[PDB]
């Protein structure tokens, strides 16, 4: 999971 | 927005769509290319091809279970492109590049047409 | 094999699947969550959820156009997860995390359950 | 396009  | 994103999600969706295709699960159209037939999902075809997007948004053609391609279309070229649609992988070879490019032009798959043009220019 | 790969293909397919959903194009099921209804494509739902994969591979349920979820399922939680399925983006907030996690557990969406557990543990 |  990432900060898009 | 303040969303988080799962990097592999799109790839995992496509991998599962390909698994469904391989098992003939909820496939809703057969693409006929001369003597050959290819089962697929209309939504995936529309999502990858300008030609299929046009066909299946048509008020009559959206309901067809069989679509016959132009007799000039090469079945191997179509097969390579259908695999690309479901995997992101293009089996581009010296022996098939001309057929792949002509099929990609017909199907309106601009990025495939672009890499074919580039690979051809490099060999001249 | 000796294939080349188009990096953005999977993401572009998903973006187009979401565009089709927004325009209600070739959607083939309505998911009922108490008083709310959500139109979707069965293939996308199966590709994202263990529960939908089970439902639509069932020889009777595969043909249903309406699926009613358990009355304990929160419609907002379902909406957030359906958006995630079609975009890879999860709108996870303090006010919705419990509903999102319970819905992801029911839908069998392991990666979502995992990030919810991690975000909850960080706040305790 | 890349070599996967
Ligand atoms: N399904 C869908 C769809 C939608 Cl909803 N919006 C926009 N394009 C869509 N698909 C589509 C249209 C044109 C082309 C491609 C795909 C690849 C390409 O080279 N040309
Ligand atoms: N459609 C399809 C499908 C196929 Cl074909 N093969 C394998 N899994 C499939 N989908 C599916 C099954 C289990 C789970 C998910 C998706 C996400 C998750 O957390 N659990
Ligand atoms: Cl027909
Ligand atoms: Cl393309
Ligand atoms: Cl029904
Ligand atoms: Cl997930």
């Amino acid at each position: 999971w990432v900060i898009p | 927005d303040s969303c988080i994103q799962f990097t592999r999600h799109a790839s995992d969706v496509l991998l599962n769509l390909n698994r469904l295709r391989s098992r003939d699960i909820l496939t809703d159209v057969v693409i006929v290319v001369s003597r050959e037939q290819f089962r697929a999902h209309k939504t995936v075809l529309m999502a990858c091809s300008g030609l299929f997007y046009s066909i299946f948004t048509d008020q009559l053609k959206c309901n067809l279970s069989v679509i016959n391609l132009d007799p000039e279309i090469n079945p191997e070229g179509f097969c390579i492109l259908l695999d690309f649609m479901y995997t992101s992988r293009l089996n581009l070879r010296e022996g098939n590049i001309m057929a792949v490019m002509a099929t990609a032009m017909y199907l309106q798959m601009e990025h495939v047409v672009d890499t074919c043009r580039k690979f051809i220019k490099a060999s001249e």
